[PDB]
């Protein structure tokens, strides 16, 4: 599901042939790095007091694994990685409504 | 046949060599206006105008395409309005 | 390629913690870390197989890479 | 009604559904069932896709329900695609991802019908500031595909295109727009093709089409008429540089094959022939290839199209020409079969018409010299035309030939204005007059008239007048007295006019013409 | 069999140099007309009249600028800057002038962050690829 589509990703994010076997293992890597975002994001979010998760628990995530820094901001990241639809909705443009 | 053929050919003939001698001298009418345009490069006035022209467009070339940018990603409700209609659409 | 699954994101969610509420848009800022995750991912493969010298990625390269960048990535 | 239904439609726009008291779907069902009929007329079309995709209930099922059969029935206007343009806003509303691919994909199906695809290529960077979205990528590329110009290929628009591949994944779309914006102006340089999801939608496009229905040069003949109309330097030059390492290069790809080579310069040597009768001019890339490829050349190498090649060579002295290639030409013409020795009097039957058109033009454009070289021409495949009857035993498929040679060289003065009435050699004539079917018989008849015409016609505006006249009197002579075998077989098929008549009547075309002398 | 072959490609041949014949009188009367045309159509051009053509199109240039930049002004009142931060027409503005002569900075992170990610989506502005807090007008020449 998610993760056979993350492989895919990864087909042309490492840019380099890959086998199944090594894929499968992709998928259990991408489990154990999901193992670690959804009780490392319920204590961000539980420190916040929040019970749900907002976008700003998330950034503070982002800083954690340090790819966020003051020259590379939350909402420079979102530019460079996801479609123009999928990226609409995170950052706020500006039409004097802005999101 | 050949007796049409040796006709038509005579024709394409006469009529390669007519063309031949119009387009040269279209083309040596363009040579004509190649000292028309030596009579630009005496750059007394031309260039500084044709400059302007380039240094100017750039600009109108700039302003016109955060016009197909920003009548696009805004609340725009573009072609919705008899004043942008004219400004959207804008010619090249 | 250019995607992003809403759907099996919030399951995979779910599933791994049955008490949260991942916003509208939460849902859309778990890809990104995700995306970030594999690019980290790939380019420290790509890394440690120049480290072996190997023009092919394969298991040894990625199981030296996990412990390095899931350990990162983790808050 | 279909007017009428839908600004029933926008009643119910103007209101809730649930406050509405009949259905918003039943409604566009009965247009549906209209379309099915009647799609959209270019006013109806147009309000359809103005108001039903902006903000309004325009359901994402019914709103495509819609899109999938609300192709136009005359065309689309400026006016459909204006409004719409603010369906692409993209906002509150945006109509949402799914109807917008439906409507990108709406916008390539139907962009064969557009009034003035002008007006929509004026708005090319609204559709590519849209192609930043993945899911509007694959169908906003092919509607760019078919709506670009040179005026929309500005720098920035192709760094954001290589922005967009570095970005994004290697996609045939994006590859067919690279490869474009590369046949245009090249600020990028890379090496499917018009593949749609709309064939599906082509269905329902073919019935609309049926509906609409109801209500370096070689291959290109339409810039060949260029070149053919400047015989300048840069131009020829190209030409024969490119002609030179074509007919060498693949000429050596015979050296390795010879087999299936045969067939692509087989088939590259008839475009060269085809363009050279077009052009009128021998090309001087085909003579120097021929002066070269000659001397090794055998007899069926490429035969019928080094022998059109020899045909179409540029106006030469015989003093220059023949050693260089008539010399090889005899060479082959003496130790070859009658096939070859035919297709080389066929060659040069062809060889003596260019060299006489051109000559006609001399006379056209304001001699002695070039009238030596003809002259030489036809003495030399005279010569060689009676020696061929020796080696072959003056065989008459041959003298066919021959004579169809000679059957263009009786009407020069009469066709092409040159005073070059040349007459047989006594071998050629003699040995058509003593030959055995009536079919090469009457050809050497009606050439003998033609002959009759020509010095007649030659008499008149002016050695040509004394040796000429010499033995043509000499040839006549020997046939008006003579006039046989053939013609006792064509006897014995059946009082000497009824004999004419019979013979006249059975296609004794050329005894009759040179009897009515 | 070879005089009908003969009499084939004669036919062939003809339809052919027919065809070849109707394009050739096609672009002789059209060589004709244009030569025809070009006289004593653009040979009477003086170099003051052709720098005076380049002062008209200067004009027409200029009054189309001063009307994409007068609707910059009426339409992006639309905009409107709302509640320093920058006035987005002002912040746009900088932008322009900046790449007028060149630069890669252009804003140095203009305020109303709202307002900078407005003129990046749409293709306005563009980020630095290695420090992404500066900002460059896409380089639309």
């Amino acid at each position: 599901a998610g993760l056979s589509h993350y492989v895919k990703l990864f087909s042309f994010y490492a840019k380099m042939p890959m086998e199944r076997k090594a894929l499968e293992m992709v998928e259990k890597c991408l489990d154990k790095y999901f193992q670690h975002l959804c009780d490392d994001l319920e204590v961000f979010a539980a420190h916040a007091g929040r019970k749900t998760v907002k976008p700003e628990d998330l950034e503070l995530l982002m800083r954690r694994q340090g790819l966020v820094t003051d020259q590379v901001s939350l909402h420079v990241l979102v530019e460079r990685h996801l479609p123009l639809e999928y990226r609409q909705l995170l950052i706020p443009c500006a039409y004097s409504g802005n999101s | 046949l050949e007796e049409k053929l040796l006709d038509i050919r005579k024709k394409r003939l006469q009529l390669k060599q007519a063309s031949e001698s119009k387009l040269l001298e279209i083309q040596t009418e363009k040579n004509k206006q190649k000292i028309d345009l030596d009579s630009m490069e005496n750059s007394e006035r031309i260039k500084i105008i044709r400059q302007n022209l380039q240094m100017e467009i750039k600009i109108t070339t700039v302003i016109q395409h955060v016009f197909q940018n920003l009548i696009l990603g805004s609340k725009v409700n573009w072609a919705e309005d008899p004043a942008l209609k004219e400004i959207v659409l804008q010619l090249e | 390629k250019r995607k992003a699954p809403r759907g099996f994101l919030k399951r995979v969610f779910k599933r791994k913690k049955p008490q949260l509420r991942l916003e509208k848009s939460g849902d859309l800022l778990v890809h990104l870390n995700c995306l970030l995750f594999v690019h980290r991912l790939a380019e420290e493969s790509r890394t440690n197989a120049c480290a072996s010298k190997c023009r092919v990625i394969n298991k040894e390269h990625v199981l030296a890479a996990a412990k390095v960048i899931l350990k990162k990535s983790r808050g | 009604e279909e007017d009428a239904l839908q600004m029933a439609v926008g009643y119910f726009e103007k209101g809730p559904i649930k406050a509405s008291q009949n259905k918003d779907k039943t409604l566009e069902k009965h247009l549906k069932t209209v379309e099915n009929v009647a799609w959209k007329n270019g006013l109806a079309s147009e309000e359809i896709d103005i108001l039903l995709n902006i903000a309004l209930s325009g359901k994402f099922g019914n709103a495509v329900n819609t899109r999938i059969l609300k192709c136009m029935i005359p065309a689309t206007v400026i006016s459909e695609d204006s409004v719409v343009k603010a369906v692409s806003w993209l906002c509150v509303g945006k109509c949402s991802g799914s109807t917008k691919v439906l409507f990108y994909r709406w916008l390539v199906a139907m962009f064969d019908f557009i009034d003035r695809k002008e007006q929509i290529n004026l708005l090319y960077g609204f559709f590519f500031a849209s192609l930043q979205d993945d899911a509007l990528c694959p169908y906003v590329c092919h509607l760019l595909y078919l709506l670009t110009k040179k005026e929309n290929v500005k720098p920035f628009r192709v760094r954001k295109l290589l922005d967009l591949q570095a970005k994004m994944g290697m996609q045939p779309h994006l590859q067919a727009l690279l490869s474009l914006y590369k046949f245009f102006a090249p600020a990028l340089i890379s090496v499917i093709y018009f593949k749609n999801s709309e064939n599906l939608w082509k269905t329902a496009l073919l019935a609309v089409k049926q509906r609409n229905r109801g209500p370096s040069v070689l291959n290109n003949s339409l810039l060949l008429h260029y070149i053919n109309c400047v015989r300048d330097e840069p131009v020829l030059l190209r030409f024969y540089y490119w002609l030179s390492q074509t007919l060498q290069e693949e000429c050596i790809w015979y050296k390795v094959n010879n087999y299936e080579h045969g067939k692509e310069f087989t088939n590259f040597l008839d475009t060269i022939i085809r363009a050279e009768c077009f052009l009128q001019e021998g090309f001087y890339s085909c003579e120097a290839f021929l002066y070269k490829s000659l001397p090794l050349w055998d007899g069926l190498c490429c035969r019928s199209q080094f022998l059109q090649l020899v045909s179409w060579i540029p106006f030469s002295s015989f003093s220059e020409v023949k050693p260089l290639l008539f010399d090889h030409l005899a060479q082959l013409f003496f130790t070859s079969t009658i096939y070859f020795k035919c297709s080389v009097l066929q060659s040069l039957k062809e060889l003596l018409q260019n060299w006489l058109l051109w000559l006609s033009m001399d006379i056209h454009m304001k001699l002695g010299g070039s009238m030596n070289s003809v002259s030489k021409l036809i003495h030399y495949v005279g010569w060689l035309s009676t020696t061929a009857m020796r080696l072959e035993s003056n065989n008459t498929f041959l003298l066919h030939f021959i004579l169809d040679f000679y059957e263009k060289v009786c009407d020069i003065y009469i066709n092409y204005n040159l005073p070059l009435v040349v007459l047989f050699p006594p071998g050629i004539f003699y040995s058509a007059l003593l030959s055995l079917d009536t079919s090469i018989l009457n050809q050497l008849c009606f050439i003998m008239h033609r002959y009759r015409k020509n010095l007649t016609a030659a008499k008149k505006n002016e050695n040509f007048s004394s040796k000429t006249y010499q033995e043509f009197n000499h040839y006549l002579t020997s046939m008006v007295g003579c006039l046989h075998p053939s013609f006792l077989s064509y006897a014995v098929s059946f009082k000497w006019s009824w004999y004419l008549d019979y013979l006249f009547s059975q296609g004794l075309q050329g005894l009759k013409l040179f009897i009515r002398s | 069999s070879t005089k009908e072959s003969k009499n084939e490609k004669l036919k062939e041949d003809l339809e052919r140099e027919q065809r070849w014949l109707d394009e050739q009188q096609q672009i002789m009367e059209s060589l004709n007309v244009l030569h025809s045309e070009l006289k004593n159509k653009v040979e009477t051009f003086s170099e003051s009249r052709i720098f005076n053509e380049l002062k008209t199109k200067m004009l027409n240039i200029k009054e189309y600028k001063e009307k994409l930049l007068s609707t910059l002004g009426e339409f992006l009142e639309d905009h409107f800057p709302l509640p320093s931060s920058v006035n987005l027409i002002t912040l746009h503005e900088m932008l322009e002038i900046l790449i007028n002569r060149l630069p890669y900075v252009k804003i140095s992170d203009s305020f109303w962050p709202p307002y900078v990610e407005l003129l990046l989506r749409n293709g306005i502005a563009l980020r630095h690829p290695e420090d992404p807090t500066r900002i460059r007008l896409e380089a639309f020449h």
